[PDB]
């Protein structure tokens, strides 16, 4: 069970973060949806009930995340789990010879800031918050679960910046786990494949059908409920640490 | 084109911007990706797929117009095979290199011909597969197909005879002494008015539906509706 | 859930396989301990209850595995899950200039037979029985979980044959997942680290404490119950496929 | 043979970049040491000879890299190879509970900007520069080699930012290779281990000597000449693309 | 340079092994083509010159490899390099539900015995002779380069046994490198992609053409001269150890 746990879910107003919040609150936990002010996260928080609260914050801003964690601590008294699901996607080729078009540096920089820098900002602040928790019978003060992508391993054409940020998350998973091992905080990463979230369901139906056919088995877009299930499995297993799990249905992206 | 130009200027008048926030996971290169996936599937089928033969041994029984029709139906059949989740391994048997049919196929396919994921050969289907595994599909066979068999090599005659020549495919199969089967159309459909010999594309679509564990109703949904009146209950 | 599932657990009379069988049978599932005739699996199967039966088999023999699968089908009528936990360990340096001692080909071949050839034997034979299953909602007919090791990635001195077998398992995890995708069988691999099973206690007790300390967090040898928990999580999640999960507590093996 | 090539080597005034420039200019190629103005690159460029020039530039600045590439084109007329060796290191724990010390977002941002963002800036601008080359017999227009670290895989304590940046480089290596394949540009990454450069000799000699002793073979710090040799090998072999090569001497880092 | 070195090349009568032998002997080295007696090795040795000899041996047999190594020592006096390029491919699916066909255990065993067991046999036997070598100025007594495939990491349908063998080679690369580090022997692995050799004769021509077209860049099949060049580069770089190098032109295999 995860009853009584407090989860800070960044990007918790939509998609994978929303599914994780729904599952965890359904099992009896308390959730803090840390999201952007104009993401409609207050409606989701109210829909989830009393055990869910909304924190309007930008993961790329230290002050916003600090205020969100202060709100979480005041409302629920502590933080046990952190789920970094905030992120943005951008498609852009590094260089197009035919069009003479070059990848803009702003796109790369903002993708980095939102994904990699935002994940690290949340991780460090929430690790500081967890360090105050009395270790349990197993000596654990908390769990941090980051959302990478399979683009961190076989990113496609136009995914240079996205792949850079997700590969950064993958590369920094183990060092942070080693850093926080003395503190008793487990650090894990989930690298989902193609999931039926607003980041993908907004595409034309033919594209969605093709993507579903591209998954070996099951030949469908991943359900966010499956991501939530894997997150809960990581939370409950005390021996999963410093590892990246590919929740992608055995797909390997084509160029 | 003119309507699209004027409407394009009209759509330019909006200038609303803020389109998806530029939060895109993939570039719009979907046709290329579909082609590449179909190519990978075709390679896998060429290595492990079930053989299906089109025997191009009727050039002497077909006029020029029938030859053009046969080529068009062969293209449609091959295209339907490529898209399938489990494609056949298509063989083009008895295809003379310098024959009229091969010439038309090359003309119609251009450089794609050398890149089509299928086996084209001058040899007959009897020189490539054991005679026991070959089932030659004809509309005049005494036997009636009951179930699709995955260890059997089905042979379809790439023949379009708008001038009726009954028994030609059956006669050809009899010279080699091959087992023959006919699609069940009297059993499942009230035939009404029409011709009992379907096109190559319809045949391949029926066989593909059967190979994917489809039933006879779903498989025979590809029979033109104008011919029969309904599926016998 | 796992209620009504039938699991064939190779090497299920001891260690990780026994823990998996205990967890699954305790949750309403049925277990077939496929183990060696002299492994003492009859006592374990009797202790577990009626939902557990013992099949004396050698995973390296086709006849024995076929007999065990026939017994499983006769007793339960189905095979839903397969868990490859049968394996042996050999410690021997490839070469020793100081001693002039060379690895014997027999040791390498025995390790490969039990660990890599036996695993593939079981997988290929149980895909036949799981292929007779009627696909359920989602098109899945079964799940196959394999036990690799972190030695597949970071192998230590005198561990070349074990590393070869586990690396072969890791390498063939994905091709088999691509093979059985049309059938609807998911193929997963677990790469456990250091676990408190009879395999490790054979080492000197002084070394047990050192190995426990060598784990970043938790600083202890893994509990087989955690392996069983991860196995159940893989069974429950319908989107994990063709992936290797390191259940090692962030440990990295040194030379 | 690399005679006649033009290599833009970032961070070419010291360490691995200087070793690469020395090796390549010795063969007969022309080099452009793209480095910070107050770095001593002028002396190195004068020392190397008439085929080496110094470009004072910051890899994190678009204008500076544009000026450096304009200088390279004005001097040598074209660019054939681009070796990204610019980078910085920071040692800082993510969080220290005993000291109550938290990693500063400034350090993480700075390391990301230099190691990761600057690498992509140089990659995109030099890809634009190399697209003007007429393809050779094999259709190749240029080669881009990037420097990563084994921290991308085996990250140590207080290496979260460095590991994040190097993992970002590793993740972006393959997407960029796929992007630039139609142009005819190969993208490769080298993940060195420990080398005897100024980035390491700064650290206390005791810990550096301990790390050098822990390299399986050779039990020493890597020689930058070896890095330059691998760079030249990558340049020569036309079939190496989208791959990471660990030039670390078989060392796997410990926490 | 590589002048005067003695290289034992397994499977050196054809394909990658023959290309490696040609390159090394042309550079001034000595070669022993360790191959099957019916493989045409003697003709290749005659064509290469007086610095190359043919050893009829089966890598799966200890006695044959011992005789080959004795012949190599007799002719040249020492062994410095060992290139394991002997292997076979099998295209068989694990299980075919539609056809009821099951992978034959004999095929899996044969592929494992040749690709994986034979490689380790050669490695362990040749380490004994390379241990008698006087250590170099850097302490190096010799180099062993194994051949793997990208199937070890991404194996396609009908490649379970081949993937298992290549993954076993990949997994055992590092343990053997650690084992032989004390005696100054470097162990490296090359994972080629698709090369034009008699190995691919089995596939239909159109499958090979499509696969070649699917290589990002260069969009063709690998030239064995490139494999030989990479082998020589590994021979000449004293700091490459314990690593796997993907020589695949950035291609990634799909189901
Ligand atoms: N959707 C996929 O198929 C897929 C696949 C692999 C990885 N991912 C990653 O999984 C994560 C889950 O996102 P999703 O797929 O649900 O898409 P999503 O857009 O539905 O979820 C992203 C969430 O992050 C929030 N957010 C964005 N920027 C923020 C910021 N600066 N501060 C705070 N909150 C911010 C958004 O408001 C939203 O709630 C993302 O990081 C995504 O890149 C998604
Ligand atoms: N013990 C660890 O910490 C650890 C770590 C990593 C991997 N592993 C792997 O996990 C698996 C679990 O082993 P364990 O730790 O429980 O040790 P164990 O010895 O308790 O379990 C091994 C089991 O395999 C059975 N077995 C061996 N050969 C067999 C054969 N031919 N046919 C049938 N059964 C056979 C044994 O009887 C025993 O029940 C093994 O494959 C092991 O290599 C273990
Ligand atoms: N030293 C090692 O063993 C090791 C190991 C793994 C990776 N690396 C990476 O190798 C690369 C080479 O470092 P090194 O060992 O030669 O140390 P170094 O300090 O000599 O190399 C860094 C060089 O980058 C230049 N530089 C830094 N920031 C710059 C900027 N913004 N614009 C332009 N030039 C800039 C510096 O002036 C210097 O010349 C670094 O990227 C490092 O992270 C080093
Ligand atoms: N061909 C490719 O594109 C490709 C790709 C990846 C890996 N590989 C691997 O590269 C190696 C070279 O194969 P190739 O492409 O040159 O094909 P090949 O058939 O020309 O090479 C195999 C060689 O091994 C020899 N051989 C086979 N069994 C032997 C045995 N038992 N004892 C001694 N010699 C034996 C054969 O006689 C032949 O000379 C193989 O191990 C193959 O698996 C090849
Ligand atoms: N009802 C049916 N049963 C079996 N095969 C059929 C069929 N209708 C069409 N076909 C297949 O489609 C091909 C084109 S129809 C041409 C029919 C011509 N009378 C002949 O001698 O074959 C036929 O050759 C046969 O292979």
């Amino acid at each position: 069970s995860v009853k009584g746990l407090v989860a800070v879910i960044t990007g918790g107003a939509s998609g994978l973060g929303l599914a994780t919040a729904e599952r965890l609150v359904g099992q009896g936990a308390s959730a803090v949806l840390l999201d952007l002010p104009n993401s409609g996260g207050e409606a989701q928080a109210k829909k989830l009930g009393n055990n869910c609260v909304f924190a309007p914050a930008d993961v790329t801003s230290e002050k916003d995340v600090q205020t969100a964690l202060a709100l979480a601590k005041g409302k629920f008294g502590r933080v046990d789990v952190a789920v970094n699901c905030a992120g943005i996607a951008v498609a852009s080729k590094t260089y197009n010879l035919k069009k003479g078009q070059t990848h803009t540096l702003e796109d790369f920089q903002r993708v980095l800031d939102v994904n990699l820098m935002g994940t690290f900002n949340v991780i460090r602040l929430v690790a500081g918050e967890m360090g105050q928790n009395e270790p349990d019978q197993g000596g654990q003060r908390g769990v941090i679960i980051n959302t990478a992508s399979v683009a961190a391993f076989e990113g496609q054409v136009g995914q240079a910046a996205y792949s850079a940020s997700k590969g950064g998350i993958v590369g920094m998973t183990l060092p942070i786990a080693r850093d926080l091992a003395p503190i008793g905080i487990r650090v894990m990463t989930i690298a989902p494949g193609l999931f039926g979230t607003p980041l993908l369901t907004s595409l034309p139906e033919k594209v969605c059908n093709f993507l579903a056919s591209q998954v070996p088995f099951p030949s469908r877009l991943g359900d966010p409920a499956e991501y939530a299930h894997l997150v809960q499995a990581i939370i409950e297993n005390p021996f999963l640490n410093g590892e990246v799990i590919r929740l992608d249905g055995a797909i390997r992206m084509q160029p | 084109a003119a309507a699209r130009e004027e409407a394009k200027n009209i759509k330019l008048l909006e200038t609303t911007e803020e389109d998806k926030q530029k939060n895109f996971l993939f570039l719009r290169l979907w046709d290329r990706n579909m082609d590449i996936a179909m190519g990978w599937k075709g390679a896998q089928a060429m290595q492990f797929g079930q053989p299906l033969v089109f025997d191009m041994a009727y050039e002497n029984y077909m006029k020029r117009k029938e030859l053009q029709n046969t080529v068009s139906q062969l293209l449609e059949s091959e295209g339907w095979n490529r898209r399938n989740v489990d494609p056949f391994h298509i063989y083009f048997c008895n295809l003379k290199i310098d024959g009229a049919l091969h010439r038309e196929l090359v003309k119609r396919y251009q450089e794609k011909w050398d890149k089509l994921l299928l086996t084209s050969t001058e040899k007959s289907h009897v020189d490539l597969f054991p005679k026991d595994s070959i089932i030659y599909l004809t509309a005049d066979s005494p036997n009636v197909m009951t179930t699709f068999r995955h260890d059997k090599v089905y042979v379809i005659g790439s023949f379009v005879d708008k001038s009726m020549q009954p028994g030609t495919s059956l006669a050809k199969a009899k010279r080699l002494n091959l087992a023959t089967e006919c699609l069940p159309l009297d059993k499942y459909l009230q035939w009404e008015i029409g011709n009992k010999n379907l096109t190559l594309d319809q045949m391949i679509r029926i066989l593909l539906c059967l190979k994917n564990n489809g039933n006879w109703q779903e498989a025979l949904q590809f029979v033109p509706k104008r011919k029969h009146t309904g599926f016998l209950e």
